[PDB]
């Protein structure tokens, strides 16, 4: 049959976001709340197109829209953000409910603050 | 680094069946207004040394078997088996964290009556092997509720995750919610391991024909089933409370409330006289089935009919 | 007890959830870019081995449509060391 | 990979216990003798109580295998459903161990 | 196909053949009867695996019990007849060329 | 080695059935079937059916194998048998060493000779398992199976008691 | 009709006890105020992605930001 | 046997029958194979006697064998298909072990070798309920899988059930045995125009059906299970006689009896595709059957056989039997030929 | 005395005490100061798995945050 | 004979479990759901003597989707080939598939 269509290795760089899973885990929600409108062109896109080669561009929508959520905590709010990432981080099943504390001085920083 | 975690679990398992028959005879010596052994060790701490010295350099008895091969397999499977059942217990951390521990336990467990089978087929007495067919038949009734009372506990649950039910019972013991099921499932491990009042293999047992050596073999592991099952009883209805920084606490913990339990195994076997043989297949069949058979539909409408149904995850 | 404590056990794994939904695009599209790395990877040295043999046609697909077919195991870790594979393919059923 | 290294460390354990249980004292030289039981040679009557229990134990034990999705089915949206199915199969299960009673299938072992 | 499909379909012709040719036990028929339903068994469940088809999951718990019910019911029939001969021989059941 | 355990394993699943086909004795089988049955387990907990193995040891060897050598202790008490091994063995190592020097086979169907690790999917299922779930729909969806199935072993006892009674 | 409920209470507490709890297990469901919220908790626990629409431009009851006032609330869960 | 009990085993296997009819699913149909064996094993014990025990552990482990055969192939078709549907397979190794598995559940030979045993070791009535509602099901299979059946298997197996169903019986004097090679015989009928035209097939299930009903509920009404036991009928009601003798023509293919009715519209249905020689094999093979046939009849209606002193004592009783729709199966199995066409409501 | 059992059940209840306390212990040794990260489903797996291939060292559990990205 | 009572009565007894394109739990697809799809949706209602031969293409990719014979032959192919030139020495392993390369995301 036919030859299949690759995009090029220079078409799939883009700057990762070369975090853990607990620093995702910790900021989740306010990703959520957030980084809405790019993701969810992606997954829509994802779920229409129903190829991933056909979502590479609004995918680095999404790897743009991320970092530029982890700047503006790392600008302002660094200290609360990794002393509640850090807690989530211990955790085996990486719990929600061993660290309220921290996620209350956490949603304070980025409630007044951004 | 593994191999050492292996090791730090099944070392400290013999040498608390080892110890396990000093307390038994000394706690069976004061319940009997005597004493048990204190002339051997200080208090009595040398007698298991004395014990395992002595029985491992008695002479075999070197019988003719109708297998050699079942008559070697067998307290390979039983040790075999009675250590694995270990691994997946979460006190506070199991050595093998998998998805579904509550089924593996019972899984392995329903395989020990391979021992007991392949031990007295192998004996060339029919006595034995009639002893060894009515303990099977014995054991085999026992699992039936075993089984259907683990799965009323854990409806409670929401899966079969032996770590999920320490994060159960942080606001109570699920001795609390569930203690017919809790007293009906005390009595079944009391009689899935040939424990008095049911220990019917005393009266010939299946494993008379073995030399002393390998009967003390399936008695330790007879004994690692035992401890075995008090710690799943103390972690499935008494779960303790659990600090992720200090899991020492539930160490502790959850060690003095399985030592009580087997104190209390101990307890039992010094205060009845055993059951026969049809009057315990009466107490299964007749008595705890028909209230499991309840209390299962009683387990599966109540989260439902209280919007309190366990989660998945 | 088991009442009040389930319908809070509830309410925490709806949250676990929520935080996994808010990640899933981002890790939709890492995959994605992930995945096609692979592929790309696979293609150029699939040109480079396959030269000498007569008739033969590199990145022809096995299907007639022109579908994304999502790709197999043995086409992303076809040509990896053995280690790759075995972590990628048992790593999660072996895992303890 | 941890959990097939723990069973074949208890597996090496229980074969190297039963060696020693089976070969230390077989350095002991102390004799030997004749050696030549209730029953004494007459083979071993069957019993059919002991194998009506063990098909019982089997069919009770299929039907705790179809009981076992319980806490995995208790999370459906079909709750009606599996409300009724799952109060249906325990009550067939009661039904199998009615049936069993009143026939004096549960005799002698009751 | 797969490599692991060959040594379950062969394993399902080993039991059958053992199952199609008797030695001189029922017992033994019913133990190769029953590793058949066990590839059986081990051959639909990586196949329903394999393809992540959900609902079929509960297919081969379905072929356990059944057959296992099946199981029961024979060994129910060889105790009968060991009830009649007192062994459990094939080559007692002969009563029926006449 | 390792990237071929699936298939090692199926290697010993058909050498146990050499096991007990050859028919040794009806207990010496026995023995057979259960190893198949272990290590017919391991193949399908290496694929994520957790709960069908554990169904394997929990109903099939640990419900049913205890039932099968219950029955044989109680109603049982050559170089044929050693032929029908060998003979068994050798056809099992011959197509062994025939797919592992080709690498590909065609005894009925045609099979490949790599490992069957490559078949696999490169996705996730999210906080559940797959085969979990399709066994846990047999509540939701499955309604008349659970209807035949409760029936049919309601039938089982009825017809097991009928027919042991001898009247 | 209850002189026969004082005699198999008398010689048969188990059976008692058993067609008791499995009546109440039978019956109290559907009895129960609670078994609503069962299924509206079952079906309020999202194990999949859900996949947004294409705003076409009538949609007055999907919202288009997950902290807009339309769309299904879980408030009567935190409330109970 | 608790009367509640047999209806509620025989409401059993007509389920397992119901279950393979109605259901588009293969594991509903192995479900109702397993079920149907289940429930038909208390049936053959029903007397408890080393005979039905010994037909029962025959019929339990060539039925256990043709179900693990049936899910073999449904297994096969599942991995060359990936789905469950009730129709063709799609495979030719899963249709020759489908095929090769509903052969012993029928009894067709070269699978045959159960079925005079069988059929000998158990009672009348469960004879009857084994040579009649027990070909429901596979021939259902059958009608449903035939764009995958190899026409050259299921031919090789029709012919030589009807060749061994025909030499079979000319050596028998149980009466049993002779309506099992009957049975063999006419399977291959039904099975040898299945993939040309298979509304004939289940015409001659019915006719068949039909005729070994009348013939096993004449031998209830009668207390006959061997020849010589059937000769003396003419001495204790001679209408019997009179009754196994229409019957026994019909079921012979012998005009005008509604036994010619099937095969005559199977050659009507096989020398439309070109195929004169296989049914002219047939016709001529039939003639087996048509001569034991005519040896029964010569046994109880065409003459009379010496009876013994006793039965003069039986002259006294009448037949309190419920000989439940003997007369409407005996006028259905003989006067039913000028109603041929009747056969469309088949289609 | 009843305080004479007290010794065996004291040495008894050192022997279970050992071996959770160990796997404790060796599980905050191999995991750079914290718990075994327990991976029952399949998303926990591509997160673990996610974390090796971030770290940059091969080990999950090297947990790397905000000083990673800009 | 195929009483069909599931469509008479219009009760859904065992379709559920027939395709793996019908619905599935949590929305869980099968690995083969559009490929299944694009062959039920070519063959439904045109009968099978029609659809054995004008579904062909359809039925071939999803049986290949099914088996994956001939990507494993392919696979076969060029591992052949390349363990030919390594043993011959003209080829040599690049390093992202020696596996010292920091994996993408
Ligand atoms: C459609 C297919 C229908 C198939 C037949 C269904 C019924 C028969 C099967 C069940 C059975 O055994 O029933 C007993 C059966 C008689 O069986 P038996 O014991 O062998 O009969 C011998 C003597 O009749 C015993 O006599 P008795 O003295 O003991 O009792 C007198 C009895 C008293 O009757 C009653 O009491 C009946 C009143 C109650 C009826 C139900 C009420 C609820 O009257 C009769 O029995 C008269 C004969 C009835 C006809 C029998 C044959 C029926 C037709 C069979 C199919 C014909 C197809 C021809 C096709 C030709 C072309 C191919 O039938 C009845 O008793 C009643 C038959 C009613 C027929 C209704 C037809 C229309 C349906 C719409
Ligand atoms: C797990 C943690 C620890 C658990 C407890 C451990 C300490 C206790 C140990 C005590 C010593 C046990 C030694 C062995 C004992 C063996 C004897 C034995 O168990 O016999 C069982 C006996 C058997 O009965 P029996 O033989 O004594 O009586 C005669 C019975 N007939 C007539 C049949 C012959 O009792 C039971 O089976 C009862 C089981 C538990 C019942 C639970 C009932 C719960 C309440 C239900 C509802 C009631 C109210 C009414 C409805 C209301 C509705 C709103
Ligand atoms: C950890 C749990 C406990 C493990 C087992 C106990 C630990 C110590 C094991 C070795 C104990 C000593 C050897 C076994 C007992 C010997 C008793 C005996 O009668 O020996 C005489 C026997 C033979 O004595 P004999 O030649 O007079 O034979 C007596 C029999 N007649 C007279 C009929 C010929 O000695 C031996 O067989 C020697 C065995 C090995 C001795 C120790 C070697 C080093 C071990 C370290
Ligand atoms: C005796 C049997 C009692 C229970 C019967 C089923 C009760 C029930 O709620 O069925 C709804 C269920 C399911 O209905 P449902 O409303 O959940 O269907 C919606 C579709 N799904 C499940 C995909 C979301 O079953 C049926 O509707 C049909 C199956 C049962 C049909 C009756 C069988 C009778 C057998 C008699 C012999
Ligand atoms: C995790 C915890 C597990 C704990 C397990 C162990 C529990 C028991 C702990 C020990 C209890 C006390 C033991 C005391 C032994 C007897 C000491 C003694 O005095 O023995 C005297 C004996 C003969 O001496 P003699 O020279 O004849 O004296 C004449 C004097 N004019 O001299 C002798 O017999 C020689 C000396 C023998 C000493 C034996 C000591 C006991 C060994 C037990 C093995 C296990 C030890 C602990 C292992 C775990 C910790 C590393
Ligand atoms: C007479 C012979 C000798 C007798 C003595 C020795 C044999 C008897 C005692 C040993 C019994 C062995 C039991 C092995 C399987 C136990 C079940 C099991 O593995 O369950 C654990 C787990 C499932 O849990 P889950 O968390 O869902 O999976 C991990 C994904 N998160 O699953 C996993 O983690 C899967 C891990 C990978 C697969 C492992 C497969 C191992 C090989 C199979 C068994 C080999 C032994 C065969 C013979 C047994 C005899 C009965
Ligand atoms: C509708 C919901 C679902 C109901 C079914 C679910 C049942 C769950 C529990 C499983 C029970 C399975 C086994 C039951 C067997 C019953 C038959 C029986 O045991 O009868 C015999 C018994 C007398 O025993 P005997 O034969 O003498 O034995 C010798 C030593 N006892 O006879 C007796 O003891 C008399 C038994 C009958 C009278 C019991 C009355 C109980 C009343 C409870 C409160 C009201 C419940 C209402 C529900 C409907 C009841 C019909
Ligand atoms: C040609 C068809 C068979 C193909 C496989 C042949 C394997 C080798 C066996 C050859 C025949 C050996 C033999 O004597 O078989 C007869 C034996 C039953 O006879 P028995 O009563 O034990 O001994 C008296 C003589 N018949 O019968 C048996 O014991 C049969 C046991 C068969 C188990 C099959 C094992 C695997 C064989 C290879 C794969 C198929
Ligand atoms: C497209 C096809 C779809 C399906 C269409 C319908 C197919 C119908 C197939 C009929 C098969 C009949 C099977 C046998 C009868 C079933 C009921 C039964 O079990 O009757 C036996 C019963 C047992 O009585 P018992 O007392 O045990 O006998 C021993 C002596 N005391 O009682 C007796 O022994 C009493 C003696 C007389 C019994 C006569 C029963 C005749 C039933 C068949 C009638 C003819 C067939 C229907 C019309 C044609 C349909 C194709």
């Amino acid at each position: 049959p036919g030859i299949v269509e690759l995009p090029s290795l220079e078409d799939l760089k883009v700057q990762e976001v070369k975090v853990s899973s607990s620093v995702l885990k910790a900021a989740a929600h306010h990703y959520g709340a957030q980084c809405d409108k790019p993701n969810k062109e992606f997954m829509l896109c994802r779920w229409e197109e129903k190829d991933p080669r056909r979502c590479l561009e609004e995918g680095k929508l999404v790897n743009q829209c991320a970092l530029e959520f982890f700047r503006q905590i790392k600008r302002h709010c660094a200290e609360p953000f990794t002393e509640y990432w850090t807690c989530i981080d211990y955790s085996g099943l990486q719990l929600f409910r061993r660290c309220r504390k921290e996620q209350a001085q956490f949603d304070k920083c980025v409630l007044d603050k951004l | 680094m593994f191999m050492i975690n292996v090791l730090t679990l099944i070392i400290p398992i013999l040498l608390a069946v080892a110890f396990l028959t000093l307390v038994e005879r000394k706690v069976l010596g004061y319940m009997q207004f005597r004493k048990g052994p204190n002339v051997v060790g200080p208090y009595g701490l040398l007698q298991p040394i004395a014990d395992a010295i002595k029985l491992f350099i008695k002479e075999p008895l070197r019988p003719a078997t109708s297998s050699i091969s079942m008559f070697i397999l067998a307290p390979i499977l039983a040790l075999t088996l009675a250590l694995t059942m270990w691994i997946p217990l979460p006190m506070p951390y199991p050595l093998i964290n998998m998805n579904l521990g509550v089924l593996f336990m019972l899984a392995m467990s329903s395989l020990a009556v391979y021992s007991i089978l392949w031990s007295g087929w192998a004996s060339n007495s029919k006595y034995a092997l009639i002893g060894a067919l009515r303990a099977v038949a014995q054991t085999i009734s026992y699992e039936v509720t075993l089984a259907i009372i683990l799965l009323s506990v854990l409806l409670m649950n929401g899966s079969f995750t032996l770590s999920t039910l320490i994060i159960t019972q942080e606001q109570v013991w699920l001795i609390f919610p569930a203690w017919p099921l809790a007293m009906m499932w005390f009595i079944s491990t009391l009689a899935e391991t040939n424990r008095a009042p049911f220990d019917l293999t005393e009266g010939s047992g299946f494993n008379v024909e073995y030399a002393a050596g390998p009967f003390a073999l399936f008695f330790m592991a007879e004994y690692a089933n035992i401890i075995m099952m008090n710690i799943f009883t103390t972690t499935l209805f008494l779960g303790a409370f659990h600090n992720p920084y200090m899991p020492e606490l539930y160490t502790i913990n959850f060690t003095i409330k399985s030592l009580l339990l087997s104190i209390t195994f101990l307890w039992i076997r010094a205060s009845y006289p055993r059951f026969r043989y049809d009057q315990l297949m009466h107490l299964l069949w007749k008595n705890f089935l028909p209230l499991t058979l309840a209390l299962c539909m009683w387990h599966v409408s109540l989260p439902i009919l209280l919007s309190s149904i366990p989660p998945q995850t | 007890s088991m009442m009040r404590w389930n319908r809070e056990r509830r309410r925490l794994q709806i949250e676990d959830f929520e935080a996994r939904i808010a990640l899933m695009p981002l890790l939709q599209a890492e995959k994605d870019r992930r995945v096609l790395q692979m592929l790309r990877e696979n293609l150029e040295e699939e040109a480079t081995i396959m030269k000498d043999v007569p008739g033969w046609k590199v990145g022809e697909s096995v299907f007639h449509t022109t579908r994304w077919v999502t790709p197999m195991m043995g086409e992303l870790y076809g040509l990896r060391t053995g280690e790759e594979i075995l972590s990628s393919t048992y790593g999660f059923i072996w895992y303890t | 990979m941890n959990l097939m290294i723990t069973l074949l460390t208890n597996f090496t354990l229980a074969t190297l216990l039963v060696t020693i249980a089976f070969w230390l004292p077989q350095l002991n030289v102390y004799s030997e003798k004749t050696s030549p039981d209730p029953m004494g040679s007459a083979r071993l009557p069957f019993s059919m109580k002991f194998f009506l229990v063990a098909i019982t134990f089997l069919l009770f034990d299929l039907e705790i295998a179809l009981l076992l999705p319980l806490p995995w089915a208790s999370q459906t949206t079909n709750l009606n459903t599996m409300l009724t199915m799952a109060l249906l199969l325990i009550f067939l299960l009661a039904v199998s161990l009615a049936y069993e009673w009143t026939q004096k299938g549960l005799e002698w072992t009751e | 196909m797969s490599l692991v499909y060959m040594n379950i379909m062969m394993a399902f012709t080993v039991s059958l053949t053992g199952l199609l040719m008797y030695r001189s036990h029922l017992m033994s028929s019913l133990l190769c009867l029953e590793g058949m339903m066990l590839s059986l068994f081990i051959l639909a469940t990586l196949m329903i695996l394999n393809s992540h088809f959900t609902l079929a999951s509960m297919m081969p718990i379905i072929l356990l019990v059944f057959a296992a019910c099946e199981a029961a019911l024979g060994l129910s029939l060889l105790v009968m007849v060991s009830n009649t001969y007192g062994t459990d021989y094939v080559q007692n059941l002969n009563l029926l060329q006449c | 080695m390792m990237t071929y355990i699936v298939f090692i394993l199926s290697i010993i699943f058909v050498m146990g059935f050499v096991g007990f086909s050859s028919k040794p004795s009806p207990i010496y089988g026995g023995l057979g079937l259960i190893v198949s049955g272990g290590v017919g387990c391991g193949i399908v907990l290496n694929f994520g059916g957790s709960f069908l193995g554990l169904m394997v040891f929990l109903i099939y060897l640990g419900g049913m194998m205890v039932v099968f050598g219950y029955t044989t202790a109680m109603a049982t008490e050559n170089k044929v048998v050693l032929g029908t091994f060998i003979t068994g063995l050798l056809m099992e190592f011959l197509m062994v060493y025939y797919v592992l020097k080709d690498k590909e086979v065609e005894i009925v169907f045609k099979f490949n000779g790599m490992g069957d690790w490559v078949i696999y999917d490169t996705g996730d299922s999210g906080f559940f398992s797959e085969e979990a779930m399709g066994i846990a729909a047999l509540y939701s969806y499955g309604t008349w199976l659970v209807i035949v199935t409760g029936w049919s072993l309601l039938i089982g006892v009825v017809v097991i008691m009928e027919i042991t009674r001898g009247n | 009709v209850a002189a026969f409920l004082k005699n198999v209470w008398a010689k048969e507490p188990v059976l008692v006890a058993s067609f008791a709890i499995a009546g109440l297990a039978v019956i109290l469901p559907t009895l129960s105020p609670y078994t609503k919220y069962s299924l509206m908790i079952n079906r309020a626990t999202p194990y999949n992605y859900p996949v947004p629409l294409r705003d076409d431009g009538n949609m007055p009851d999907v919202p288009s930001h997950p902290q807009d006032p339309q769309g299904p609330s879980l408030e009567w869960l935190k409330r109970l | 046997m608790n009367p509640i009990i047999l209806i509620i085993i025989l409401m059993t296997v007509m389920l397992g029958t119901i279950i393979v009819m109605i259901s588009t699913h293969w594991l509903l149909i192995w479900i109702g194979f397993e079920m149907n064996m289940l429930a038909i094993i208390p049936i053959m014990m029903k007397k408890h006697n080393p005979r039905a025990t010994e037909a029962s552990t025959k019929y339990f482990l060539t039925q256990s064998t043709a179900s693990m055969l049936l899910m073999m192939a449904i297994i096969i078709n599942l991995m060359f298909s990936g789905q469950w549907t009730v129709m063709k397979l799609f495979n030719p190794m899963a249709s020759m072990l489908m095929t090769m598995a509903l052969a012993m559940k029928l009894g067709m030979a070269p699978f045959h070798f159960w079925v005079p045993e069988v059929t000998q070791g158990i009672p009348l009535s469960s004879g009857l309920i084994l040579l009649t509602w027990q070909k429901l099901a596979p021939m259902s299979v059958l009608y449903q899988i035939l764009p995958s059946i190899n026409l050259d298997l299921i031919l090789t197996l029709s012919i030589l059930s009807i060749t061994i169903g025909g030499w079979g019986g000319l050596n028998q004097t149980q009466l049993r045995k002779i309506m099992a090679y009957s049975s063999i015989a006419h399977m291959g009928w039904m099975t040898a125009v299945l993939l040309y035209n298979p509304t004939m097939t289940l015409l001659n299930l019915i006719i068949y059906i039909i005729m070994t009903s009348t013939m096993f509920t004449l031998f209830m009404a009668n207390s006959t299970t061997t020849t010589l036991s059937l000769s003396h009928t003419w001495n204790k009601a001679p209408i019997m006689t009179i009754l196994v003798l229409i019957t026994l023509l019909s079921m012979g293919g012998l005009p005008p009896l509604s036994g010619f009715m099937p095969k005559w519209m199977i050659i009507q249905e096989m020398t439309k595709n070109d195929s004169i020689i296989l049914p002219t094999l047939m016709a001529i093979t039939a003639l087996l059957n048509l001569y034991f046939y005519m040896r029964l009849t010569y046994s109880t209606a065409l003459t009379m056989f010496p009876s013994t002193n006793n039965m003069k004592m039986k002259w006294q009783f009448p037949t309190t039997k419920r000989m439940t729709l003997l007369p409407t199966m005996t006028v259905l199995s003989t006067m039913l030929l000028p109603l041929t066409p009747i056969l469309s409501i088949l289609e | 005395m009843w305080f004479e059992v007290l010794p065996g059940i004291a040495v008894m209840g050192v022997c279970l005490f050992i071996p959770g306390m160990a796997t404790a212990r060796i599980h905050r040794f191999s995991n750079g100061g914290r718990e075994k990260r327990v991976a029952h489903y399949s998303y926990q797996w591509y997160l673990m798995e996610r974390d090796r291939r971030v770290s940059g060292v091969n080990r999950y559990y090297v947990s790397k945050g905000l000083e990673n990205i800009d | 004979p195929f009483f069909d009572v599931q469509k008479k009565l219009g009760v859904d007894l065992d379709h559920w479990m027939t395709i793996q394109s019908a619905e599935q739990p949590h929305r869980i697809p099968a690995r083969c759901h559009a490929f299944e799809k694009e062959w039920i949706e070519c063959a439904h209602g045109i009968g099978s003597i029609r659809a054995e031969k004008e579904c062909k293409i359809e039925f071939e990719d999803f049986r290949e989707c099914l088996l994956r014979q001939k990507t494993m032959k392919r696979l076969n192919a060029i591992k052949r080939q390349r363990d030919k030139l390594i043993k011959e020495g003209k080829y040599t392993p690049p390093p992202h598939h020696s596996g010292q390369e920091d994996l993408r995301p």
